[PDB]
């Protein structure tokens, strides 16, 4: 079958090129245009250009004529797509598609100068002095995603948005609430769980009420 | 000349 | 580059209705314009190509019609399944250019946000950092307006927002918005407040506390 095959993730420090790789199988890697698409979340879509791998033709979109450089390794059936000195413009996924039928799962780019950073966790207990009450968890400068954030344990599921994390001066923000009857909270305890994989780290902070 | 969709569908 | 106008931005739907989509190009590009389906965390979709010619496998329901400058995406009866993100495509002349996308949603009843301000923890007050979250829960529809003012003046700067996509469960939309000072500055200002305002009233909803 046709696969496109591109890694989910690539990080890199503002300043330093990142070749991004799209691996073809299932079909004849010469026969088809390989196209490069930009997308940042939320967005729309842009093309940034395509090559023929027959003789390697290639069309730039001129918007990209200094930031993109497209190649390839056909010996290994593989596109790629170079962007030279990321800065924070260029944090976004990119897509390779052949004829804008058969697409890859896309590549997330970030670009941060950041190390590999563990979250500050913070317990958002409401107003002091103030049927429901609405608790929260704040999820601070972290790199890079994801985080796993759970309400005891897991165990408290409904009630909860979690929100999607937002990178902002290199660390990302995340947040969730938690909504629950006035006679479960704080009564009964809830704290908020959070997990790192980058850092290895899991964190707990139990969400007390304001002195 | 690219096709759009030829590469799955001619 | 041609220009593709798609309207309307945003159509709110009930699964069975009927809906149009519009895109008018820039100049004319003939019949070389594609339709494309983006559902959350995918990639896109190749619907229609060709102005009509739909594409094997994609449900009877979907056509797609027009010429010259004016194109016409229709859904005969939306299925829950076609809630998402739809784009129109040139390709008469490069670079390929994208519409900015209308994105179908499921219509419910109106409902204001029930808003939530939290002060920063002490946990976060023991650095020399100081954020200030306000959650805006479970209303409909997306478009919405938050200031945060500090005592009594409007800040923009340093201001955090995060949106979930349509809950799949009650069809609402949340969001979150952290404003981030120096530990330092929010010790030198006493009255912190989160407005938002929704459809749903002519006033703001205002949520403040006194540091």
């Amino acid at each position: 079958q046709v696969q496109l095959q591109q890694p989910g993730a690539e990080l890199v420090r503002p300043g330093a090129s990142v070749k991004l790789s799209c691996k073809a199988s299932g079909y004849t890697f010469t026969s088809y245009w390989m196209n490069w698409v930009k997308q940042r979340p939320g967005q729309g879509l842009e093309c940034i250009g395509m090559i023929h791998p027959s003789d390697g033709e290639t069309r730039l979109n001129q918007k990209f004529k200094d930031k993109a450089t497209l190649t390839l390794d056909k010996s290994s059936s593989t596109a790629y797509m170079q962007l030279s000195s990321p800065t924070s413009e260029d944090s976004a996924v990119y897509y390779c598609t052949t004829h804008f039928d058969y697409w890859g799962q896309g590549t997330t780019l970030t670009v941060s100068s950041a190390k590999t950073t563990a979250p500050s966790v913070y317990p958002l207990a409401p107003v002091c002095g103030d049927s429901s009450v609405t608790l929260g968890c704040l999820v601070k400068g972290y790199f890079p995603e994801p985080v796993t954030l759970t309400w005891n344990s897991g165990s408290l599921s409904s009630g909860v948005h979690t929100f999607p994390a937002v990178l902002q001066s290199d660390l990302y923000t995340l947040s969730s609430s938690v909504t629950v009857t006035s006679s479960t909270w704080p009564s009964q305890s809830i704290t908020c769980n959070v997990a790192h994989p980058a850092s290895s780290t899991k964190v707990d902070k139990k969400i007390e009420p304001r002195g | 000349p690219i096709t759009i969709g030829s590469h799955a569908h001619g | 580059d041609i220009v593709l106008i798609q309207s309307p931005a945003t159509l709110s739907v009930t699964p069975g209705d009927s809906v149009s989509l519009s895109c008018r190009a820039s100049q004319r590009i003939s019949n070389n314009l594609h339709w494309y389906q983006q559902k959350s965390h995918e990639s896109p979709r190749l619907l229609i190509r060709y102005t009509s010619q739909s594409i094997s496998g994609i449900p009877s329901r979907f056509s797609g019609s027009g010429s010259g400058t004016d194109f016409t995406l229709s859904i005969n009866s939306v299925e829950t399944e076609d809630f998402g993100m739809y784009f129109c495509q040139q390709s008469n002349s490069w670079p390929f250019t994208f519409g900015s996308g209308t994105k179908l949603e499921m219509k419910r009843a109106d409902a204001a946000p029930t808003v939530s301000i939290f002060p920063p923890s002490s946990e976060q007050l023991t650095s020399g950092g100081a954020s200030v979250v306000c959650f805006l829960n479970n209303f409909y529809p997306k478009d919405i307006n938050v200031k945060w003012k500090i005592d009594g003046s409007e800040r923009q700067n340093g201001v955090l927002n995060s949106w979930t996509d349509q809950d799949s469960k009650d069809s609402t939309y949340s969001m979150s918005s952290t404003l981030t000072l120096t530990k330092d500055e929010y010790e030198r200002h006493n009255s912190y407040t989160c407005e938002a305002t929704h459809k749903t009233s002519t006033s703001p909803i205002v949520k403040s506390f006194n540091r």
